[PDB]
This record gives C-alpha cells, structure tokens and sequence, in this order.
C-alpha cells in the first residue's frame, strides 16, 4: 500500500476515480490547476 | 462469512506477526530450483497473477521467490501518459480512498479517518505543506506487480522511516484496524515538483513488509526500531537527486 | 558465562514480551486480599524493599499491587536541596549513565550510543535544542521508589509519547541491546526553565510498561502504536502548567 | 529509567557523581552557571 499527499490547491484529482478504481502504473491520476 | 471475517481478525490480531515475515524473508530469500519455481506456480495459480504482463514470464527463470516477486514487467505493457500537466498513477493495484483532507483529517474506511501528523510520526513541518490537501490511497494485491513508479518528475528532499507493527492491510483489516497506517511500518518520501510539495508512502504489510528504494536499497530488514531520517539538496546541486514521471522509485519484498 | 549471558538476552527477544506485559498489568491491577499481600511480602523479601521509608509500611495497608508499586513516601524522607542553584535529582536509584551530551551522541553504555533525534522521535526541532549540552540516566530497580519528581521548577511546553517495545532496561541488556532507550516505549517531557529548555523522559521496563504524568494521568496502556503531541502556552497564560522543584511529575506501573 | 536533557552551557553535574552513583530523590545533582 502507497499513499501520495499534495498541496491544498495546487491540483485536482480525477472526479471519475473512485474508491475500489483499478490501478494501473502509466494512466494518468491528477491534473494541475495552472 | 461472519465465522471466517471473525477469525480473519481473530488470528490476524494474535499470531506473532513480526516472527512470520521473518520466515517468508528467509524462505523467499534462498535459492531452491523447483520449491521455488512451484511455489510461484502456485502462487499464481492461487491469485491469478498475470505472468504474460512481465518481462521474463517463464517462471523457472527465477531463481528465488522475491526475485519473482519483484518481476519487472515490459516497460510496453505500462505506458506513460506524457501531458506534463497531469500526474500518472503510481503503480499497479487498486484505490482504497482518495480525495480531500479535511483539516488534517485523512479518510480511512467507512467510519475511519487518520490524522496527517499521526501518519508522518509527529513531524508537524511536513504536516503543515498538506493540511486541508488532497490524497490518494493504493492498495496492493499480491496479483499485482510490486514495484512503484513516480506520479511525476520530483527532487528527492526528505526520507523518514517509521518502525512499526506487521498487519494485514487487506481490507477486512482496513475497515476495523484504527490508524492502520500510521502504526504499521513505512516508509516516507518526500518530493519537490512543478506542482508544489508532493509525498509519497509506502507503507507494508503482515508478510510483505520489506520496503527497497532505487536509490537507497533494502531499508527494512532488518528492523532497527527507530526513525530515521534524510535529507537532501534542492534540485541543481553537487549530489542533488531527482527522476522522471513514471520512473521506477521503489518496490515491495517479503522480508 | 560470557554466553552463558548470550543465550539470557536470547530469552530476552523471543517470549511475547507485550503479552507478559498485559498480563502482569491485569494480576497487579485486581482487588486480591492475601494473594496481594502475599506477593508484596514477596516481593519484599526477593527484592530487599525499605518498607520504613514507604508512608503506609503495613504490607496489608495496600488494596491492589500496583498500589504497592506506586507507594508515596514518607515526605519526611526525600529532602529537596535548599539551593536554587542547584538541580536536584529527579528519581529514586542508580545513575546508569552521565556526562556530556558530544554532538547529538548519547552514552549508552561501554560500546553504544544513540541519536538524540532517534530518540527523541525524529522532533529535530527539539533535538537542536540539546546538541552538545549535558544528560543523566537513572535506572529504577523494582526495590526502588518508583514516582519521578522534578529536577527544578518547570512550565510544560510540549510532551510527545512514543510507541515502542518493551525490553528489560536491566544492566545486562542495556550493554547489549543497542538504541534500547530509543526503541522501547517512552514518554518525553520539555519544559522551561531558569537553565534554559529542559526535557525529562519517561520510558519503560519489559512489564513495568505504563507510564502517568501528574498532569495527563495515566497515558499508556492503551498501547495505541502512534504518536501523541501536545502544545502548551509559555507559562503565566490562560492554559498554561508548572510545577516546582521537587514535585511529583509522574510515575512508573505496570501494565 | 528516567532520562534528562538540558541546554549546553546552563548547566554542571556533580563531578564525585559516576557510573553505579546512588540516586536518592532530594540529594543535588547539577548547579547553575551563574
């Protein structure tokens, strides 16, 4: 189990991603809000 | 169901989980031509594992069974998303919560949340940089392959290692074990990237408790007890360290 | 004898040191007539108590056991030093170690040091606080009063418990088990004072495993496996907590 | 066991005290600077 932390407003994560989502490593999780 | 979920918990809470990790270290570690090979066979006999998505998917090529354990997959069948905007997943598995941090408070399961500083054993500076913040949980099924990429370029800064305890951390546990992850054993990584301040864990489990940095190596075993701590330089600096967006950081081992 | 003692410290990291732990706490902590009295005569006699000095020394006198074991004194017995310009000690014992604390590296014993920010749970805002100053280590036999009292008059600033094993602190250990401070569990202390910031640490022994502050009760068990921390004002403000030189600060209990 | 810490240069311990020092509550164990 690995856990990431990020910055109050400095990104946003996908609305579509919810608990029990299938992870894979090279898809995308987040996006910037610049 | 009630009887199993019962005694799930049961043997989980009383058998020496700290001696059984011991064993699985040593017996995963040592070199047995068929055992091995037909423990793996077993093993992914038993938990589906997809031996088709790795780079040496014979299993009699791998000698021990941490060796196959932490198989590299091929780097085709995992491709990055290259948008330097977005931040890709950090490795195979599934997500267990995910979403904001209400105030220092960071969701669990049902009915259970965990504090930040109880997470980062007390260091209130790093607290600080993700208070009201968001997460992401990721489990790891032994399916799965065990190794983890970078959700982003990052500068390495900061490395703590917390000592503790060897539970489970399947789901059933994840739901009645309070705090789960900030008392199990793990280890901490601190990162600087274009998005600001950005921390990732790995955290393992009641067999799988080995935890191996690309850069550092096997940090546990052995088991030392007490926390550790590094730093590093800013990015740019004589020793200075960093790696790519989807770039292997990190993977789990029996031990 | 040399392993003789070798195959002593082997029983020490084999026998379910916590579950002992527990079940001396729960014998000690129950309303038993005779058998208490039995036992604590006992222990008298093993142990060679000075029943004189204890405020109650009627054997009978004391309900539970750990009653017995948190006995006050006769106050008339333990004169705390007139001059304010002296620090006085702080427990009832034998001074393990003492001296200079050389660039964050504890004495431990002959051939062991420890970190002061392992120890101190990687606070190292706390610990650059003691770089290169002084420290003293008391050891408390079973025989031994068993309450810690303060060295000089203090104003709580922060406390910090810490998880953590629980080994015997005994001689015999504490020259073969290394960072054995840093790992066992332990509750630390800092307060202010007229000699500059002053910590004073409570840890314990392989079932003397609970720890009390006058100011917080009894603080574990529960053995909730993460770290707690507390903030307090700068003395003489709403909230804020001292004692003076001499008064009781904590205790020492099993469980 | 108990364990104390203090600031570099606030504080001496006594000099007669060593290794195996008896420890009773209320005798010295350290003099100020000043």
């Amino acid at each position: 189990t690995v856990i990431n932390l990020f910055a109050p407003g400095k990104v946003n994560l996908v609305e579509q991603l919810e608990s029990l989502s299938v992870t894979k490593i090279g898809q995308p999780l987040a996006v910037s809000t610049e | 169901d009630p009887m199993l979920n019962s005694f799930k918990l049961s043997l989980q809470y009383i058998l020496p989980k700290l001696w059984l990790t011991r064993l699985a270290g040593w017996g995963a570690s040592k070199r047995a031509g068929w055992l091995t090979k037909l423990v793996i066979d077993l093993f992914v006999k038993y938990y589906k594992v997809d031996m088709k998505e790795a780079q040496k998917p014979d299993t009699a090529s791998y000698r021990t069974f941490n060796e196959f354990f932490v198989r590299p997959l091929r780097d085709e069948v995992r491709p990055i998303d290259t948008d330097p905007n977005v931040l890709v997943m950090p490795a195979d598995g599934v997500i267990s919560q995910l979403g904001k941090i209400e105030e220092d408070k960071i969701l669990q399961a049902k009915g259970h949340n965990y504090s930040l500083e109880a997470l980062l054993a007390g260091n209130y500076l790093m607290a600080d940089l993700f208070r009201n913040g968001t997460f992401v949980t990721t489990y790891l099924s032994p399916r799965d392959y065990h190794r983890v990429h970078m959700p982003c370029n990052g500068i390495l800064r900061e490395m703590i290692y917390v000592p503790g305890d060897l539970f489970s951390v399947n789901h059933l546990t994840a739901q009645n074990v309070p705090n789960l992850f900030a008392r199990n054993e793990r280890v901490i990584c601190l990162f600087d990237t274009e998005f600001g301040p950005m921390a990732q864990i790995l955290v393992g489990a009641t067999i799988v408790g080995s935890i191996e940095t690309v850069w550092a190596g096997t940090i546990t075993p052995p088991r030392e007890g007490i926390i550790k701590r590094w730093t590093w330089p800013a990015g740019e600096n004589d020793g200075s360290v960093a790696l790519l967006k989807g770039q292997e950081m990190g993977r789990f081992k029996l031990g």
